[PDB]
């Protein structure tokens, strides 16, 4: 139902958050702030 | 702590998924749940 | 109506692709790859 749409949207936002946290790790390892 | 502005929040916390779907018709909600197959 | 929300969800798979490509590029630069 609409609950599957809510879950997949909130899951894609969590995957996006994990990828932003991995980009933030790798930027910091390159000697950034 | 400044980190609370993002720790536990994605790049897209600008609308709640309850309110995002709120105005759709019953045949739109069916055809939007069908899109989840194409998205995966 | 809902077609704008279809495209909004398909877009997150593409942002996550841009992010994975940048994760791969930075893992190359910092020697983790």
């Amino acid at each position: 139902g609409m609950d599957a749409i809510k879950k997949k949207m909130q899951m894609l936002k969590l995957d996006n958050y994990h990828l932003e946290n991995e980009v933030a790790r790798l930027k910091k390892l390159v000697g950034e702030r | 702590s400044t980190f609370g502005y993002r720790r536990g929040l994605s790049k897209y916390e600008s609308i709640d998924e309850d309110e995002l779907l709120a105005s759709l018709s019953a045949e739109e909600l069916k055809e939007l749940e069908r899109e989840l197959e194409d998205i995966e």
